[PDB]
């Protein structure tokens, strides 16, 4: 693996400790999302990084049962397509043997982009099928 | 003008008469030694006690009533308030639970 | 006297048994909550 | 002993146990069944399967030749369960619990 020059310095750094929309306490999928986080702020897009969570999720639905435990992110074709820092962060993950953080991880990186661009998210709950009226 | 109740997320693992919660991410979070209710239905709650805050988040949790009720995955609401119990001369004469309940 | 030795020199081997038994018991409560954090290494130059 | 495929290589040894990390696509080792570790080419030592781990590392249990047994050796999985050699033709014969002679 030959990660980008911005990536490596950025984990070297002690980002852990920088300043984030909401001081969530740490955890270990919190540090994924936090080091997501700083990398995208730089260049200010974080749509992007949403996007691999998606393709990610849809690859993650055909692969073999516990494809964490086997996972070589560097074979797997779906994955060839991310950004690199969703890249570089899965091959974190895979050195620690820590990919089934993958849908945690997300959920963190959704919540601090939602507020920085200062939106709130309200979970309807509904019954099986229900989706369709959601009005009151 | 709603009975809006303080979710501080939800549960992770049961062993046995005690649990274990995951905060979701930005919420208020609860404090030690206090009651929290598990939504084991739209309209039926479990008690527990809060015993441990830990560094990642995870909450200990003491099952008093509906264990069996209890299930992974389910909402947790916290009351922010410590165990008050009814107390006069009305309860005399009468089998009780630790917390109230005839 | 030899009813009361044995009741004494068994009670010594239970004695040790039982004390190392709730150490390690401890020991392996605090090594079992302890918990890796994530490793700050260089793993690509691998 | 038949063996099948290979299903990992031999990580710790502990005395008489020891672990196996997964080889390449965790083929799997059914638990309890008997595996051959290739601590010669032409030599295979026995061993138990006594614990399936989450992450795929594999518990042992060795029985014999655990001296050669080193970190590092293959291990082939038979995919059977002990079996040991019985009737009428072991009688007045002196064997060990694997059935060696």
């Amino acid at each position: 693996y030959t990660p980008p020059e911005g990536l490596k310095k950025l984990y070297a750094s002690d980002f852990e400790n920088s300043k984030y929309p909401l001081n969530i306490v740490p955890s270990d999928s919190v540090l994924f999302a936090k080091f997501l986080y700083k990398a995208a702020e730089e260049k200010g897009n974080f749509d992007n990084i949403l996007s691999d969570f998606q393709k990610i999720a849809a690859a993650a639905s055909k692969l073999p049962i516990f494809w964490e435990r086997t996972a070589v992110v560097e074979k797997i074709p779906e994955f060839k397509q991310l950004s690199e820092p969703t890249f570089f962060t899965l091959v974190w993950m895979q050195n620690n043997g820590m990919l089934e953080l993958i849908q945690e991880v997300a959920e963190v990186y959704e919540t601090f982009v939602n507020a920085k661009q200062k939106k709130a998210v309200a979970k309807i709950f509904v019954a099986p099928g229900g989706e369709k009226n959601v009005e009151e | 003008f709603f009975k809006t109740t303080e979710m501080i997320g939800y549960v992770h693992s049961i062993d046995g008469t005690i649990a274990t919660l995951i905060p979701a991410p930005g919420n208020p979070g609860v404090a030690y030694n206090t009651i929290i209710q598990i939504q084991v239905s739209p309209t039926t709650f479990a008690a527990g006690l809060v015993f441990n805050l830990e560094k990642d988040g995870r909450i200990g949790i003491i099952l008093m009533d509906n264990i069996t009720e209890v299930q992974s995955g389910q909402k947790v609401m916290a009351t922010g308030q410590l165990l008050h119990i009814p107390v006069g001369a009305g309860v005399l004469g009468k089998v009780v639970n630790p917390l109230g309940h005839e | 006297q030899q009813r009361t030795s044995s009741l004494y020199n068994k009670t010594r081997q239970f004695g040790i048994t039982a004390a190392l038994i709730e150490i390690l018991s401890a020991m392996s409560s605090l090594e079992g909550n302890a918990m890796k954090g994530v490793r700050r290494n260089k793993f690509w130059e691998g």
